[PDB]
């Protein structure tokens, strides 16, 4: 969720119209999961959340990605300095399923989005 | 019932002695009373608690004449005296 | 020494005696809770200690109280209570 | 035919410790100086367990008539000098050492309790909104 | 303004997904007016033991039980991101951007997302 | 928390209204006095003057506007 | 006039001390901030001192009193530290009424404070030492 | 602007008797009146144990408007005090030091001495010793009477 | 909201606050009167639980881990309770301070897991070394 925030707001620029406020919106709505992570587990926002962003945020001089891009959300418990690589506990996520919840999440809000009337009866 | 009427003396009694029970000794709890002119004072000699409380009661009254004479006569066992006076009316 | 002469006396007045020894013991009772130490603890001290001993240590601490005082205390408490005891009634007098 | 009794239960576990609040003191004070070395908002919260571990001793004071506020202290004061495994008579109040009376307890009771009572605990506290329906 | 008491509704149940996620998570005691309990940790379980008022938070509920049917996982990551996104959509809604755009800028948004994954 | 909400939504109230103030197609603003008497005009120094304000938030924002 | 005692004068002392406190949680420290004192009339003020707030802070209570003659003592002479010195007698009243469920007599809690008192100032004049560090080190400067 | 930073260092320099503040005062005394509280005992351990512990609230709202976490100063600062005082009586020392302050700017533990917050002692000893008179008169009120 | 926290504080104390005098053997004993009329008195610390039927969903723990108590080991039945609620009011004003549970119950388990080899070397357990099978008992 915090990787696509760089992609989505890239390609917020480049598409004119009023569309641009709903690309922006969209990115930062995935900031809720980090956000749960990190407040459920008691760390500092003002701690770990800046450290998530300047992450997958770096200056490299060239084109070429490098670095580490691999580090995520970290419960910690004990101990700990900034992130730790995800890699080495080797924790992944099948597309298949990141993929099919997204296209259900999406028609879950529009349908919310789009009913401005609801009518009830007592039974 | 003529009794009765002394009984609800006893028991506001009893509820004078202690409170003047708590402070004696020099470790003993400190009253804070606060007057209708608005003087705070505070201090935990029996003598000056029972001056300045203005009992309204007519029986309680009588421990503010026998603290007079304890310390015209002995000076000392002002907060004593309310003690034991209101152990013989708990007997 | 008022509670082992109480049976000497006959009637209602024998049992005032034992009730006359117990209100004696608020005082000293007193003095042990406003100090911080344990009531019930300190009192039952006092009578196993003056058993044996007589006045024996406050003497050493300096601690020396008046006899007048501890005989008025008595004196104007009989006629304060007798005073309270006596009223079996009031109304407005003016 | 009671000391057959006391020894029966012995044979089928060998592992024991010292009853009377000597093992329940010795845990506490040692969870305070390990937690002095650990960093972090731990620090405090092992210190908060080591005081919940006086619970035990108080009411076995308070139930047989000892005052659990004068025992406290005077445990405590022998207990962090010389001689640490100064337990608590039963019988009448005063400082000693249970394994001079032999007084011995189960240690598979602790080690179940201790495991038992801190998940327990845990699992409370680990919602922060319950939402139970009714009938 | 019921639009955004709507989503008020769906907040109260909002925080209730955000301890399941995660390894705080706890499961829910319920009891059943049959005198069963049922205890479990997952979230979409709970839904069906649980009485629901609002018929738009029904709408959540159809989605949450189609991730358990055929993928069989993720059930937390589609309620708590449905969630987050009616609540960066209120702040529109207060801006005068009408829902209408909003629509359709998911629309587009989730066809960049699709392509990068 | 509730003394931030009461520090900012009285800053804001005061704002809220002169929205109406700025620019050259300001539009007029009518406030309502005890006399019958009122004000026509849409100059927001002479508006801010005449407002009775409770939190005294909104009383630094009056200081504020003497000065500029 | 009416009397009160039990453990219903002790919890409004406790109440008393929270809301004094909380006036100067904030404004201890240099990283303090101001507040302002609105009174009847309307007006008000805007300092960062929180020696200046208790003087006029406004508190009808038996034992909030005190502190208002405690803040006016360190200020005629010393003229620093008001701040710290309201806050450390608030803690105090807070655990002293905890105590009472444990049977804890208030003499003892008010020996036990006069023993410590007095053995606490024999510890700091241990650690106590005159200006040094001057060579090989710098201390005044970071003060500028 | 240099007479307003003299100023501060000219009182300082008034009193040859200084300790360092910033909470080094009550977070070393906090400890030390946890072994010391055992020598008294008799019903007086446990107000010394609550004396002692509520000297940490000094620190903790000083890091309220520093935006730092006050949990986290707080009890790391009771670590590093920890094994300060166990090599302190025993006249020998090698990674142990004293004097471990909290600064707030930077938002690090650093010794208050060199980070030029000084304090005078006469103001800390009547600090406390004031703060306890106040205290005796409210708790040893029990009835409060008011016509 | 963090009502409910507090609520479930509340419901062990409750129960805790009965079954503290209860611990020891010459401790109170609770008595507990069933719809049945029928009054029994017992120092066992299951049974009492058993025939309280608190409503509290969470309070309903103390209860399970009690009857395990008594059947696989038989002894600490009272204590493991008292101890589970008393570990509870430790952590009640944590909340109000803003702590996470999280850490809350990371900082119990390593208490515990500090624990368990603190009493393997407290317990004394001797076989051939300057005992036998039969000196030790």
């Amino acid at each position: 969720e915090i990787e696509l925030i760089s992609r989505i707001t890239k390609y917020g620029e480049r598409t004119p119209g009023l569309l641009q406020l709903a690309i922006k919106q969209f990115a930062v709505a995935f900031e809720v999961v980090p956000r749960t992570l990190a407040e459920t587990a008691g760390l500092d926002v003002n701690e770990v959340l800046p450290n998530l962003y300047a992450a997958h945020n770096v200056t490299e001089p060239g084109a070429v990605k490098t670095d580490h891009l691999y580090k995520g959300v970290d419960i910690d418990g004990e101990s700990d300095e900034g992130v730790k690589d995800i890699r080495e506990e080797n924790i992944y996520d099948m597309l298949a399923t990141k993929k099919f919840a997204i296209n259900v999440a999406t028609e879950a809000a529009t349908t919310v989005l789009s009913i401005d009337q609801i009518i009830m009866a007592k039974k | 019932k003529p009794q009765e009427v002394r009984k609800a003396n006893i028991i506001a009694a009893r509820s004078v002695a202690d409170a003047i029970r708590t402070s004696l000794g020099p470790k003993g709890m400190d009253k804070m009373i606060k007057t209708s002119r608005g003087e705070i004072i505070i201090s935990n000699d029996g003598h000056t608690i029972l001056k300045q409380m203005a009992i309204l009661h007519p029986v309680a009254r009588m421990l503010v004449e026998v603290s007079a004479a304890q310390d015209s006569e002995a000076g000392d066992g002002t907060t004593s005296v309310v003690i034991l006076t209101g152990a013989l009316l708990g007997a | 020494r008022l509670s082992k002469e109480a049976r000497s006396m006959e009637g209602v007045q024998a049992f005032i005696w034992q009730e006359f020894a117990s209100a004696l013991e608020v005082i000293p009772t007193t003095l042990a809770e406003n100090a911080g130490l344990n009531s019930i603890k300190v009192v039952t001290e006092l009578r196993s200690k003056h058993e044996n001993g007589e006045l024996n240590n406050t003497y050493e601490e300096h601690i020396l109280q008046p006899v007048l005082v501890s005989t008025s205390a008595i004196t104007l408490a009989s006629e304060c209570v007798k005073s309270i005891l006596r009223i079996d009634d009031i109304a407005f007098s003016r | 035919h009671d000391a057959i009794m006391i020894v029966k239960r012995a044979l089928q576990n060998k592992l024991i410790v010292a009853g009377g609040g000597a093992t329940e003191m010795e845990v506490s004070k040692c969870l305070r100086d390990y937690s002095k070395t650990i960093a972090g908002k731990q620090q405090m919260i092992i210190n908060a367990f080591a005081k919940a571990l006086e619970v035990i001793p108080r009411q076995l004071c308070e139930n047989a008539g000892f005052d659990a506020i004068e025992i406290l202290n005077k445990l405590r004061l022998a207990h962090s000098k010389g001689e640490k495994w100064y337990g608590v008579v039963f019988e009448t109040e005063n400082i000693g050492d249970n394994f001079a009376k032999f007084v011995w307890e189960p240690a598979l009771v602790k080690i179940n309790a201790l495991n038992s009572a801190t998940e327990a605990t845990n699992l409370i506290l680990s919602v922060d909104e319950t939402i139970t329906n009714k009938g | 303004g019921q639009i955004i008491k709507s989503i008020a509704a769906i907040r109260e149940l909002h925080q209730m997904c955000l301890t399941s996620m995660g390894p705080c998570g706890r499961n829910k005691i319920i009891v059943n007016h049959l005198g069963k309990i049922i205890i479990t940790n997952d979230a979409a379980t709970m839904l069906r033991e649980l009485d629901i008022v609002h018929p738009a938070v029904k709408v959540l509920v159809m989605a949450t039980e189609q991730q358990k049917i055929d993928m069989g996982d993720g059930t937390n990551l589609v309620m708590i991101l449905a969630g987050e996104l009616l609540n960066v959509s209120e702040k529109l809604i207060s801006m005068g951007l009408s829902a209408v755009e909003i629509i359709q800028g998911y629309n587009m948004a989730r066809k960049f997302t699709l392509k990068e994954l | 928390r509730q003394a931030q909400i009461s520090n900012i939504t009285a800053a804001k109230a005061v704002a809220d209204v002169i929205r109406t103030c700025l620019g050259p197609k300001a539009m007029l603003k009518m406030l309502l006095d005890p006399m019958g008497g009122l004000v026509l005009t849409n100059d927001g120094h002479a508006i801010l003057r005449e407002i009775d304000v409770a939190h005294p938030a909104a009383k630094s924002m009056l200081e504020l506007s003497r000065t500029q | 006039g009416e009397k009160i005692s039990g453990d219903d004068i002790r919890n409004q002392n406790v109440l008393a001390t929270m809301a004094v406190a909380n006036v100067v949680k904030s404004s201890l420290g240099p990283v303090g901030l101001d507040k302002m004192l609105v009174d009847d009339i309307g007006d008000f003020t805007v300092t960062n001192d929180g020696a200046t707030i208790l003087s006029l802070l406004d508190v009808q209570h038996p034992a909030g009193k005190i502190l208002v003659e405690l803040a006016q003592q360190q200020d005629r002479e010393i003229g620093d530290g008001t701040t710290s010195v309201v806050i450390i007698a608030s803690e105090l009243l807070k655990r002293a009424n905890e105590l009472v469920k444990n049977k804890i007599h208030p003499t003892t809690i008010i020996t036990g404070f006069r023993v410590a008192l007095r053995e606490a100032i024999r510890f700091i004049n241990e650690v106590l030492s005159t200006s040094v560090d001057t060579l090989g080190k710098e201390t005044l400067i970071n003060i500028a | 602007s240099l007479h307003d930073s003299l100023s501060v260092v000219k009182r300082t320099l008034e009193s040859g008797n200084v300790v360092p503040g910033g909470g080094c005062v009550e977070a070393a005394l906090n400890i030390y009146l946890d072994n010391f509280a055992t020598t008294v005992g008799s019903r007086e351990q446990l107000a010394i144990a609550e004396f002692a512990a509520a000297l940490l609230i000094i620190p903790k709202t000083l890091a309220v408007n520093a935006a730092k976490d006050s949990s986290e100063l707080v009890a790391k600062l009771r670590s590093y005090h920890a094994a300060s005082q166990m090599a302190k009586p025993e006249d020998v020392k090698r990674r142990s030091y004293r004097n471990y302050g909290l600064d707030l700017i930077r938002g690090k533990i650093v010794d208050e001495i060199h980070a030029g917050v000084l304090e005078p002692t006469i103001s800390k000893v009547k600090s406390l010793k004031s703060a306890l008179e106040a205290c005796v008169a409210i708790l040893r009120i029990d009835t409060m009477i008011t016509v | 909201g963090k009502g409910q926290i507090i609520s479930n504080i509340n419901a062990c104390v409750a129960v805790q606050e009965a079954l503290k005098p209860t611990l020891g053997p010459l401790g109170s004993d609770i008595l507990i009167v069933t719809s049945n009329q029928k009054t029994t008195i017992s120092n066992d610390g299951a049974t009492i639980l058993k025939l309280l039927d608190v409503v509290h969903p969470a309070a309903k723990t103390l209860v399970d881990i009690s009857r395990a108590q008594d059947a696989e080991v038989g002894d600490g039945t009272t204590s493991v309770t008292i101890l589970a609620g008393e570990l509870m009011k430790e952590a009640k004003p944590f909340l109000e301070e803003g702590i996470s549970s999280h850490l809350i119950m990371k900082g119990y388990r390593k208490a515990v897991s500090l624990a368990v080899e603190k009493i393997n070397e407290l317990a004394v357990d001797i076989t051939s070394e300057k005992s036998s099978g039969r000196e030790l008992l």
